DNA sequence: GCTGTATCACTGTGTAAGACAGGCCAGATC
DNA sequence: GATCTGGCCTGTCTTACACAGTGATACAGC
């Protein structure tokens, strides 16, 4: 016979229904006599111990503005807003747990994880010291989810370090072994609107905000392993792409001249000054030049004003991190370069202002050009397959082979080298000890390319500039001074998680657009948990 | 009873129920987009004007001097008649904060019919209200002076039982008065003894010492009743006085819009008598210097839709002319977010 | 010989909004 | 009657948005 927890992940795990899994299991016990898989309600049972709502646990000091209560489940998303007739119209659904008693499964569930850290350590496991739980945030709309558009956003978290200050330093109890994976960020909250329909967006993202603001000044006590512990939170909300990032920290739109959401320059002049910036953004200078922007303290005209207040023209709400990401820097890049090769196809440094029809031809011609040699498949929009296989030095080498003149060899061949010489110290999930040497060498590493582009290709670059470009010359070496690794501070896994919700979605629901973004939400907590993923890999035990 | 199918310019975007419409010189502005300011109109206010049915929402500048606000979605807007101007207090933020402050909004300018704008904020010093959405503010006279007469909506749960699973949750405000004066923006409330309940989303009318309130919700009851309250107030050079009186024959119709298409003599327009059943008629309100009532129009035609849509919105125009706003179904080929109509009463 | 992973060849388009620069143009102005 | 500017329109340029997942087959250990 079998744990009930043992089947239940499976029954999470393979996706199976409410009703196929009572086949297989009349089945099974009718052939071989002896049940071995548990029955539904016996199942049902033991879901409720892993759900949020289970355990007791108590705040130092009790939290201001949040319910002390510890026997909450699902609650509505939309934070008892009344949605009458007479009132602005909202329709969107949401759904969500509260934000202490999702951290309270969270760390629950990492208990022989963190026990075994503890004893792997040399440390006490009769220990209750001031736990440190460094927790990432994340946030995307994947939109265009409907079936035979509608736009859905999920806010989601990461446990990723846990550190005790025992005697006179700190030692990492536990770490998370792979960050930017689909199966270790939980799902908070989730909502069916528009990632850019502000009104709703804010509406439901208030509390979750209010929570945290309020869980940065207690600590937790909760009965760990016998005796109790005590945690303190540190919050780093980084899984934001640079539209989020963009409009919730309060910033112009992503055309905007001031590129950077880390300093504050623009690109007639980015282009010229290359790296000498740093980090001059942060959320709390933000709020306050939202709020010299709405007092208008001097009277000045309005472009000089957006001078001085540098492009903010809105007030924050959500704290961020001034942060690259990972994913879509890399994405960017690639899309870029993959556009120069289209451009060079066409060596118009010989000839300027050239027609838009020849331009569809030099598309056509690298795209089964890039087919004829490395059978690269043809796309549009840019995934992460694609993204891969474009910063190749063969197909670098290949194009080459087809464009004519002798220059444009080594001005790309060289460029490549560089580029990916560049490339895994922020892709790396800790490069400060992976790859360290390239790590010191990255000023030189970078600035060859800056000058290479200021002087061998200033034909476009010598006046406007991308955006993620800046980013990855300006910033990388400051940000692994500040926080160290760049690629775990990646929203990879929260966008990995989309396929998930579409799966759960058309498997799992109930057919009423209330209860099916409960289930979803109760599923995709039931997968993501390290207390099933422990059996998951009991096969490689 | 002059009904009128509208089409819009390149952004209809910029449209949101619970908008303002400001009427200055004729002129018609439009404020209370719907996001934060974009930056192809960075005021986020607009000359609305309005050819053959077809509207162009140019942006408008300020001036030298003004400072840059917000665009609130359920404001309290008067007319300050005395130069030409309009006080903006409330409403609800993009970030659905409740603002509290006070808009002198003013023309600065106009050279060949460019306009340029000129808002101040003046803050209130003493017995403010609670910031709240839904509420109604009039200027009224008295004895070569005037005030501002002020009542409330609906708000947020106050700052103790503000718990995270009500956190958007809303009450009706305290059924107080509030006197304004704005040569130094003092503020005194007032209880008075014959209003009880809390009252959002209403009609006021300031006949020029006294102002009458029909209509609005009662949130906390859930209910919209049919009482109109007539409120005299006059100021000597010591405190002033206020006075409430109960006049029976009113009407049961929440958020109603108002318009004035003759002198001593208003228009309000369909509203929602129940919360299933909108107002479908329509009523002129002949007023008076002592005693006024309430009387029908000729039940002015609509269409498919407006009699097929859950929902409207809109404001008056200023000069006898109401806007119209229509959600459309959304099951049907692609409909647009929004259609859009005229009523024109002559 | 048996089994447990690792590829493997398939599949699918160009949108959706939004900022910034010139080109033109058209009535306003001197 | 010349001559101007701002108004509108293109018109490019920036960020996002679907490729993960299924039978078949092939290799590496065991
Ligand atoms: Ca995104
Ligand atoms: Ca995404
Ligand atoms: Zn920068």
């Amino acid at each position: 016979g079998l744990q009930p927890a043992v089947c239940l992940a499976i029954r999470v795990n393979t996706f199976l229904s409410c009703s196929q899994y009572h086949k297989m299991y009349r089945t099974v016990k009718a052939i071989t006599g002896r049940q071995i898989f548990q029955p539904l309600h016996a199942l049902r049972n033991a879901e409720k111990v892993l759900l949020p709502g289970y355990h007791p646990f108590e705040w130092q000091p009790p939290l201001k503005n949040v319910s002390s209560r510890t026997d909450v489940g699902i609650i509505d998303g939309l934070s008892g807003l009344a949605s009458s007739v007479d009132e602005y119209p909202v329709d969107t659904i949401a759904k969500r747990f509260r934000y202490d008693s999702a951290l309270v499964s969270a760390l629950m569930d990492m208990e022989e994880d963190i026990l075994e850290g503890m004893r792997s350590q040399d440390l006490d496991d009769y220990l209750n010291g001031p736990f440190t739980v460094v927790v990432k945030e994340s946030c995307d709309g994947m939109g265009d989810v409907s079936e035979k558009p509608e736009k859905a956003v999920r806010f989601s978290f990461t446990v990723m370090r846990i550190t005790i200050e025992h005697g006179s330093q700190n030692v990492k109890v536990f770490e998370e072994p792979k960050p930017n994976s689909e199966l270790c960020c939980k799902p908070l909250c989730l909502m069916l609107a528009d990632e850019s329909d502000h009104e709703t967006l804010t509406a439901i993202l208030s509390p979750l905000i209010a929570e945290r603001e309020a869980m940065k000044s207690s600590e937790l006590t909760l009965e760990m392993g016998g005796i109790p512990r005590t945690f303190k939170f540190i919050f780093r909300g980084t899984g934001y792409d640079e539209k989020l990032v963009r409009e919730v920290e309060g910033l112009e739109a992503s055309g905007s001249v001031y590129i950077c959401t880390l300093c504050d320059t623009t690109r007639l002049e980015a282009s010229q000054n290359l790296v000498f910036h740093s980090i001059t953004r942060s959320h709390a200078e933000n709020l306050q030049r939202y709020e010299v922007w709405r007092s208008n303290p001097y009277h000045e005209s309005v472009e000089e004003l957006r001078d001085r207040v540098k492009g903010v023209s809105a007030k924050p709400f959500i704290e961020t991190v001034p942060s690259i990401d990972a994913l879509h820097c890399d994405i960017g890049n690639a899309a870029e370069f993959y556009k120069i090769f289209q451009l060079e196809i066409g060596e118009v440094y010989k000839h300027p202002n050239a027609s838009k029809e020849e331009r569809k031809r030099w598309q056509a011609t690298l795209d089964k050009h890039l087919r004829k040699r490395m059978n690269l498949k043809p796309i549009m929009r840019m995934n992460g397959n694609f993204a891969r296989k474009l910063m190749t030095q063969e197909t670098v080498d290949a194009v080459c082979e087809l464009i004519p003149s002798e220059e444009r060899h080594e001005a790309l061949r060289e460029l490549m080298d560089l580029y990916l010489k560049m490339k895994p110290v922020w892709r790396s999930s800790c490069p400060a000890k992976e790859c360290p040497e390239s790590l010191c060498q990255y000023s030189f590493n970078s600035q060859r390319f800056a000058e290479l582009l200021s002087t061998k290709f200033k034909y476009r670059y010598e006046g406007k500039i991308t955006n993620y470009f800046h980013k990855t010359l300006a910033h990388v070496p400051e940000i692994i001074e500040r926080d160290g690794s760049i690629g775990a501070w990646a929203s990879e896994g929260n966008e990995s998680g989309n396929k998930l919700f579409r799966r759960f979605r058309k498997m799992n629901a109930r057919q009423s657009k209330c209860y099916e973004m409960e289930d979803v939400l109760k599923h995709h907590w039931l997968y993501t948990s390290k207390y099933l993923q422990k059996f998951m890999n009991a096969h490689n035990a | 009873m002059s009904l009128q199918m509208v089409t819009v310019g390149h952004n209809i975007a910029l449209i949101q129920p619970g908008f303002s419409l400001m009427n200055f010189d004729g002129q018609v502005f439009f404020f209370g987009q719907k996001g934060w300011p974009k930056r192809s109109c960075p005021t986020g206010v607009f000359h609305f004007d309005i050819k053959q049915n077809h509207l162009k929402l140019k942006p408008a500048i300020f001036s030298k001097d003004s400072c840059y606000l917000p665009p609130l979605r359920y404001p309290a807007t008067c007319s300050y008649k005395g130069k030409h101007q309009y006080i903006i207090h409330g409403g609800k933020t993009p970030n659905n904060e409740l603002s509290d402050k006070i808009y002198i909004m003013s023309v600065a300018c106009k050279n060949n019919k460019k306009v340029t704008f000129r808002c101040t904020e003046k803050d209130l010093v003493g017995d403010v209200p609670e910031p709240r959405y839904g509420h109604s503010i009039d200027v009224v006279y008295s004895r070569g002076k005037s005030m501002g007469v002020l009542f409330g909506g609906r708000s947020y749960m106050p700052s103790t039982q503000r718990t995270t699973e009500k956190w958007n949750s809303v009450a009706d405000c305290l059924p107080h008065v509030f006197l304004i004066d704005f040569e130094f923006g003092c503020a005194t409330s007032y209880i008075l003894p014959e209003l009880q309940d809390g009252l959002s989303f209403h009609v006021s009318i300031a006949r020029n010492d006294t102002v009458y309130i029909l209509g609005g919700h009662s949130l906390a009851s859930n209910i919209r009743p049919a009482n109109l309250y007539r409120i005299r107030v006059d100021l000597p050079l010591g405190t002033p006085a206020v006075n409430c009186t109960v006049l029976p024959g009113g009407i049961s119709v929440s958020s109603a819009i108002l318009t004035q298409t003759n002198n001593d003599e208003f228009v309000i327009v369909g509203g929602y008598q129940l919360e299933n059943q909108k107002r479908m008629v329509c009523s002129l309100v002949s007023l008076g210097d002592n005693t006024i009532e309430i009387s029908e129009m000729e039940t002015p035609d609509w269409t498919s839709d407006i009699k097929h849509s859950k929902i409207w919105f809109g404001s008056n125009m200023g000069n006898g002319t109401i806007f119209l706003g229509i959600p459309g179904d959304n099951k049907q080929a692609m409909s647009e977010a929004f259609y859009f109509y005229t009523l024109r009463c002559s």
